[PDB]
């Protein structure tokens, strides 16, 4: 298929209305970021030449 | 077959026809000695850096 | 930056070789249409709101803090002057209560 | 799926690592992989080579 | 195509398997660029169709209809200006996509602000909107609500200059 961006929304434009939130919804997400990688070493004549 | 390392007692189930272990490295990882037919393990003597 | 709405205050929790974050942000929810001005007309004075947005609920005129919808009665305190009527385009009469 | 990044950086890593250690059983063009086979099958001149 | 080529080729293991894991490393790596820059939100915003933003113009952003690639005049400005076993991935995303990215990005913040970036999409006159972000930078509403067609002309005429510098300079 072809896949849709997002789902369509118009919003009710007009030049002396606003929309005023009545609510509010507490929300939590979570970031993963990776932060070091596992140290390694490669002793160079070892591995080339045992 | 030449190579350094220590030979222990080993508990693979060897078939009968199979003579040696391999690694991903292609280095021995076990042997079939001649005389005895028992299988010895091949561990790398110890090494790191200092 | 931290997280998706009005960041509110993070969790760090440790992860193997990473962080993660718990992002508390504040999302608006259940919004509500109005009528809005710029600005009041009363006695030749032009009103302004100080800190909020002038709201109409149809037949009456508050004035509401921008993110919760809190009406208040448009005084003089919560509103401030500048200039008359005559240059502010949209701006509607009412009256200011001086408390 | 939840925690893909940690786990792509563990596995590029570890397969980097097994790249590296698959890359001994290469020859390059030689008569074999295993330095022990060719040290004790040729004389220094061609094992040299 | 050469048969004897690939038999000693494949004395040197797997350099063939690191070199296209990388390149296909960057060749999602440009799409997920892409993402990040541009599928930052997950509503297709649409500017009303009267254009009474209180004497603001925003012509020269929004997307020109009349043009079959549905970009704007600045768009398409700069789509104008930017001109053996290879091969050429064509991206995830389209010009077409995100072009439609950009138009929802631009009709979200032309009628709703900066709301539509923290949660839903509330609409705002956009002179209000211009004087929250008055507010933002230390100045009082007034000074915007008297000075608004000032500002509006000023920030045509900028626009327009944008276009004709960037049309001007190679
Ligand atoms: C505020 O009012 C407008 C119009 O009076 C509402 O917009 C309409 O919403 C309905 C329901 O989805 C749509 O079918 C119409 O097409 C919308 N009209 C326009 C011009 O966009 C809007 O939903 C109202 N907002 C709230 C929070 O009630
Ligand atoms: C604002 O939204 C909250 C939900 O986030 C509403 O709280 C709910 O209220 C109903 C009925 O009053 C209860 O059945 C739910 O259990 C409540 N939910 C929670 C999480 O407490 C609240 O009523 C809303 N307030 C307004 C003024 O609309
Ligand atoms: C707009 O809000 C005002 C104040 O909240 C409403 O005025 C009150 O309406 C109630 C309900 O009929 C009456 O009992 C009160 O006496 C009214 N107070 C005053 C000072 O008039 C008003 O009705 C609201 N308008 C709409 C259209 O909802
Ligand atoms: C807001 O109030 C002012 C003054 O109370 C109104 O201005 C008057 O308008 C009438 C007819 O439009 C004129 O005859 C008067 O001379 C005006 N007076 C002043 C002092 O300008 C104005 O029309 C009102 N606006 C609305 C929308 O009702
Ligand atoms: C907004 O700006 C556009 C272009 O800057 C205006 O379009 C011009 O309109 C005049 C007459 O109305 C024409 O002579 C020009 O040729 C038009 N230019 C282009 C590039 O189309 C437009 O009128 C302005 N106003 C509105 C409300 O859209
Ligand atoms: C000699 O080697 C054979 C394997 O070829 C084995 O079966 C036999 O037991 C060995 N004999 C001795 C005396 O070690
Ligand atoms: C909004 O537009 C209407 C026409 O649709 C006009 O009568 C009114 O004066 C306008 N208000 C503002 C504040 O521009």
């Amino acid at each position: 298929y072809t896949m849709s961006l997002g789902a369509e929304n118009s919003v009710a434009y007009s030049n002396n209305s606003i929309a005023i939130p009545t609510n509010f919804t507490i929300s939590v997400t979570t970031e993963i970021l990776p932060v070091s990688m596992t140290k390694t070493s490669v002793d160079c004549t070892m591995y080339i030449c045992g | 077959l030449t190579g350094t390392g220590v030979l222990t007692e080993s508990n693979k189930k060897f078939l009968p026809f199979q003579q040696f272990g391999r690694d991903i490295a292609d280095t021995t990882d076990a042997v079939r000695d001649p005389q005895t037919l028992e299988i010895l393990d091949i561990t790398p003597c110890s090494f790191g850096g200092v | 930056f931290c997280g998706k709405g009005y960041h509110l205050m993070s969790f760090p929790q440790s992860a193997p070789h990473g962080v993660v974050f718990l992002h508390v942000t504040y999302v608006p929810a259940q919004e509500k249409n109005f009528t809005t001005a710029p600005a009041i007309c009363h006695d030749g004075k032009a009103h302004f709101p100080r800190e909020g947005v002038f709201v109409s609920n149809g037949t009456h005129w508050f004035v509401t803090q921008r993110n919760f919808y809190e009406p208040q009665i448009i005084t003089t305190d919560n509103t401030f002057v500048s200039g008359n009527c005559d240059v502010v385009i949209g701006i509607v009469n009412n009256t200011v209560y001086d408390p | 799926s939840a925690l893909g990044k940690l786990q792509d950086v563990v596995n590029q890593n570890a397969q980097a690592l097994n790249t590296l250690v698959k890359q001994l059983s290469s020859n390059f063009g030689a008569i074999s992989s295993v330095l022990n086979d060719i040290l004790s099958r040729l004389d220094p001149p061609e094992a040299e080579v | 195509d050469s048969t004897e080529c690939s038999n000693l080729l494949l004395q040197y293991g797997s350099f063939c398997t690191q070199l296209n894991r990388a390149l296909t490393g960057i060749a999602v790596e440009q799409d997920k660029n892409t993402q990040e820059v541009f599928a930052q939100v997950k509503q297709i915003y649409k500017t009303p169709p009267i254009k009474d933003f209180g004497g603001f113009n925003f012509s020269q952003i929004l997307p020109d209809p009349s043009k079959p690639s549905k970009r704007s005049p600045i768009e398409d400005l700069l789509f104008n200006k930017v001109t053996n076993g290879l091969t050429v991935l064509p991206p995830l995303l389209t010009d077409e996509m995100i072009a439609q990215y950009t138009s929802a990005l631009l009709a979200g913040t032309i009628t709703s602000g900066w709301t539509f970036g923290a949660g839903p999409a509330l609409q705002i006159p956009f002179p209000m909107q211009m004087a929250y972000r008055f507010n933002g930078i230390g100045v009082t509403q007034n000074v915007l609500y008297e000075n608004q067609k000032l500002i509006a002309n000023q920030f045509n005429s900028a626009i327009g200059k944008i276009q004709d510098s960037l049309s001007s300079t190679p």
